[PDB]
């Protein structure tokens, strides 16, 4: 149920410097958390430039629904050419008010974000993975469902799907061997071998992990109230050029 | 000045 | 029909001339390296004179077969009849290119004089703005404005709903 | 079809002739450059270059492609050219409007 | 509510109905007129919301004021690196090359228009984006962009500018040849644009030797065979060069400003090249350049090499086109005549009785030969000749063959009366070329000045 929308930020604003004028503008005081995280800790992902700084800001007069619960997330890094992006959820229009304040205050210019098919697959890979307290990676399997919607003459082929239960996903990943990004590593090559179909090239519309999340063209829908850090890191790395 | 012609001649040598 | 083979030749002639040119490029310096076993370092100007000679060879050869076909314009070869149109277009197209090539210079001169005018204007504006006085508590005034809004809008409503005979700008 | 059939056959035979000529030519290049066992190069003598400057359907191919390539490339130039003129002129009249507007601001 | 604009005026009113679902200081957004801007000048302040200003009826339409917001900001704030229009134009332009923008063709028109002005901004775009790397990312935007800005650009620094351009220009040339695709003509279009810019660099009293050297440095590239082959002759090279050659004709006519004799004559390596080609417009440009070169010729002593080479052009050009005594020449365009007889071996000609004289005349020079067919057709039509040139291509034997059968009545009337020998037909072919009607008139007009008989006929 928890949807999301992402915007890009053209300057590494220090949000804490300006919280008060937002508060009086919004007629309420918002929280502001600070986290310096090291999300891509795997060796091939890197051990430097991992120092993303995360901000949790919330407009919770209450938390009875997403609109009241609507919480913003800023995550940035100084080495990043465009330094920071933004996330928010819910239909509440106070989000628009705070965005207006940002753009008018810091002289910053902002735009919405899109995803590519490969971006979607990478994000889905990032959604399943979890880390234990011992700093050890682990994977939780969900019944994946690829869902495409091509354009063809006379609507010959309107839509088609490839559903992959948990057992088949786990079996393909194990057959490929010990790996960390099974959807890109094993599943898609298997689909191509069995059907000659290039999932990357085909017009993907959604990647649904049943009971966990729905990844879509313009938004992320999540079972949990929040997004785990690798999701946000993947988003930021996708913002760039 | 002549280095431009030398570079141009290098392109000519590459043609 | 015959158009299939005609187009087969329209591509095979590109192939033929490409290959004839590289054949000349091999022949000339094969003869040169025949004179000296390692004459591979022919100079840029020497290469260019060789290129000029080969361009003149294009001149002579295409002249040769243009003479072959047009010296007796007998139209027996169907290919010659197509070469007639192929020659007509080449010289019919030229005037438009010449005229546009000429005219764009005048258009760009208009652009340049506009830019020079504009630069003069910006210099003057910068000077005057530098010479100007600098730009410059309204709690009572804004409250007065709120009173204005309330009065004017409230009557703009009530007069309409009172059927007033002369609705006007209440200010 | 026969006149085009015979002509395509003659030009394909001549193309094959030229393929063999190029192949044996480059073979000669390779062998005589092997005789050039050194990486260096002999200064190509002017007198040798002078005597190379004293000794030397084909033309229809040459006429046909020099002329056809003269055909569309010209129309492409003027078309791309004229496309530039129409929109840069549109910039110029918008340019002059802003200058004309700003000219009275200057007087203001 | 003008009549011609009612459709537009009704459309915008329609669009306003369709698109709905289909303190002491003053804000710049709040003002409604130029007069109001004038009056509240010391009260106005610019909101720091850059994106709104840069992109988009009796009541005021602030789009009309938004046309001036950019200029106003550049005047209120002394236009400098901190000026907000500089960042937004750069930012979206970076997004355009990244393909992250939703519609680059919607943004770029604002960019090229704005960046055509504010030279220092124009330089910044050039420094950041005029490079091979951004050519890799998107050629179309770069060629569309740089072509828009660079004709109006002025280099504040002379030093290193040509070297930066020559290095860049060589790369794009290699980019086209690396592709090997003639449709990758971006080199040619860029050549036309920079030479349009070079007009300003030579309109400037200073940095004019900069323009000349860059002009000649480029002109070497265009004349390389692989970009302009007389067999595989892509036009784009030809129009690009004659444009660059054209600039020298204006430069010669504006010789009130003096110049160094080097880089005034285009030089032999260029002229024997264009002579070896046969595009008649290119030939028209060549003589049209030499008449401009002629206007500068008498200002130098005859016994200067630069005068001596250009005396060789006109002599060979006159001999190749009209005098017809080429075999007796020491060389034709640097090539000895002993070829020409040998080249005509394994070169089958219908009337081999005249193998040689065909090539030494415009009536047999290949592109000009077909032109001469068109010239004679109009001459026959204007003359209303009942007799007609039987052959297509014109030459001495085609000329004489059909008169000998008509000779006993050619003396009275039936064919062109201004001709009695082949030289006269070549002359009368030029007499039509001696007027404003032809685009190729200059080849005849230029060479009248040297051949005394042709001058008299003109």
């Amino acid at each position: 149920p928890y949807t999301w929308k992402f915007l890009g930020i053209s300057k590494q604003l220090s949000l804490e410097n300006g919280i008060a004028k937002l508060n009086q503008l919004l007629n309420l005081e918002v929280d502001l958390d600070i986290q310096t995280i090291r999300v891509p800790s795997d060796p091939d992902g890197g051990t430097a430039a991992d120092e993303y700084i995360r901000y949790e800001m919330r407009l919770d007069i209450s938390n009875l629904d997403e609109g009241t619960y609507s919480k913003f997330i800023f995550l940035g890094n100084s080495k990043m050419e465009v330094p920071m992006f933004l996330c928010y959820c819910g239909t509440d229009n106070r989000n628009e008010v705070v965005l207006q304040w940002l753009k008018a205050e810091y002289g910053v210019i902002m735009w919405p974000i899109k995803f590519e098919q490969k971006t979607m697959i990478k994000l889905a890979d990032a959604s399943i993975v979890h880390v234990t307290k011992e700093n050890i990676e682990q994977i939780t399997w969900f019944s994946s469902k690829l869902y495409f919607e091509p354009e063809t003459q006379d609507k010959n082929l309107r839509q088609f799907s490839i559903e992959i239960p948990r057992e088949s996903c786990e079996g393909l990943a194990l057959g490929y061997g010990n790996t960390m990004h099974p959807y890109n590593d094993a599943i898609v090559p298997y689909i191509y071998n069995e059907t000659g179909m290039a999932v990357e090239r085909l017009p993907l519309t959604s990647v649904i992990l049943a009971g966990h999340t729905k990844i879509m063209r313009e938004s992320i829908v999540t079972s949990t109230r929040s997004l785990r850090n690798r999701v946000l890191a993947v988003v930021l790395q996708s913002i760039q050029f | 000045n002549d280095i431009t012609q030398d570079f141009l001649n290098l392109i000519s040598i590459s043609s | 029909s015959s158009e299939k083979q005609w187009e087969r030749i329209q591509q095979l002639e590109k192939e033929h001339v490409e290959v004839y040119r590289e054949l000349l490029i091999t022949l000339d310096r094969l003869y040169l390296i025949r004179k000296h076993n390692h004459a591979v370092i022919l100079s840029h100007t020497q290469q260019r004179l060789l290129e000029i000679r080969h361009q003149l060879q294009i001149n002579l050869e295409k002249t040769a077969l243009l003479i072959r076909l047009l010296e007796k314009p007998d139209n027996t070869n169907v290919l010659f009849t197509k070469l007639q149109n192929l020659l007509e277009e080449s010289n019919s197209l030229d005037y438009e290119l010449l005229q546009s090539l000429g005219a764009q210079s005048s258009l760009h001169k208009q652009l340049i004089e506009s830019r020079a005018e504009r630069d003069e204007l910006m210099s003057k504006l910068i000077e005057l703005s530098s010479k100007f006085p600098k730009p410059t508590t309204a709690g009572k005034q804004v409250e007065v404005e709120k009173e204005n809004e309330t009065i004017q809008e409230l009557m703009i409503a009530l007069q309409i709903h009172s059927g007033y005979t002369n609705i006007s700008y209440t200010i | 079809k026969d006149v085009l059939d015979v002509y395509i056959k003659n030009l394909e035979n001549q193309i094959g002739n030229k393929r063999y000529f190029l192949k044996q030519a480059q073979g000669a290049i390779d062998e005589i450059t092997k005789r050039s066992l050194d990486t260096e190069g002999k200064p190509v003598n002017s007198e040798v270059f002078t005597e190379l400057l004293r000794k030397p359907p084909i033309g229809f191919s040459l006429t046909s492609n020099f002329l056809s390539l003269r055909a569309q490339s010209s129309s492409e130039w003027l078309s791309l050219m004229n496309d530039q003129s129409v929109d840069q002129k549109a910039m110029l009249l918008l340019q002059n409007n802003i200058n004309s507007d700003l000219k009275e601001l200057l007087r203001k | 509510f003008p009549a011609d604009t009612v459709q537009n005026t009704i459309d915008m009113y329609l669009s306003e109905i369709h698109q709905l679902g289909a303190d002491s200081t003053v804000s710049l957004w709040d003002v409604t007129s130029l007069e109001q801007l004038a009056q509240n000048w010391p009260q106005l302040h610019i909101p720091n919301d850059v994106d709104y200003m840069m992109k988009p009826r009796k009541v005021m339409s602030r789009d009309s004021l938004k046309h001036l917001y950019s200029s106003i900001i550049l005047i209120k704030n002394s236009r400098d690196e901190s000026s907000s229009p500089y960042e937004w134009c750069i930012w979206q332009l970076k997004r355009c090359f990244a393909h992250q923008i939703e519609t680059p063709q919607e943004v770029i028109p604002i960019i090229i228009s704005v960046s055509s002005m504010d030279n220092k901004l124009s330089s910044r775009i050039i420094q950041t984006f005029c490079n091979l790397k951004y050519l890799k990312l998107d050629e179309l935007t770069l060629k569309k962009v740089c072509g828009g800005i660079l004709p109006l650009w002025k280099p504040e620094l002379i030093s290193g500018t040509r070297e930066f351009f020559v290095k860049f220009m060589a790369s794009i040339f290699m980019w086209s040849t690396r592709d090997g695709h003639d449709n990758n003509c971006t080199f040619s279009e860029t050549c036309f644009y920079v030479l349009q810019m070079i007009t300003n660099w030579v309109l400037d009293d200073k940095l004019i030797a900069l323009g000349l050297t860059l002009l000649h440095d480029m002109q070497s590239l265009l004349t390389l065979d692989k970009i302009f082959n007389n067999a595989t002759s892509n036009r784009f090279s030809t129009m690009a060069f004659i444009s660059s050659l054209d600039i020298l004709t204006q430069l010669s006519k504006q010789t009130k400003s003096d110049y160094a004799i080097q880089y005034l004559i285009v030089g032999p390596d260029i002229m024997n090249k264009v002579f070896s080609s046969d595009d008649p417009l290119l030939l028209s440009a060549a003589c049209r350049y030499l008449v401009a070169t002629k206007n500068k010729l008498m200002q130098y002593p005859s016994t200067n090499k630069f005068v001596r080479m250009q005396n060789q052009y006109i002599m060979d050009l006159t001999n190749y086109l009209y005098r017809n005594k080429v075999l007796s020449s020491k060389s034709l365009f640097g090539v000895s005549p002993d070829f020409f007889k040998q080249i005509l071996e394994n070169l089958y000609i219908p009337t081999a009785d005249f193998k040689n004289a065909k090539f030494f005349t415009i009536t047999g020079i290949p592109a000009l030969s077909y032109i001469c067919i068109i010239i004679l057709r109009r001459l026959e039509t204007a003359e209303n000749t009942k007799i007609k040139f039987t052959s297509g291509i014109i030459n001495e034997e085609t000329f004489n063959n059909f008169f000998r059968v008509h000779h006993d009545e050619i003396g009275q009337h039936g064919w062109i009366k201004g001709v009695n020998n082949i030289h006269d037909l070549r002359v009368k072919i030029l007499m039509h070329l001696s007027n404003t009607a032809n685009p190729y008139r200059d080849i005849a007009a230029f060479l009248f000045t040297y051949l005394k008989s042709l001058s008299k006929y003109s």
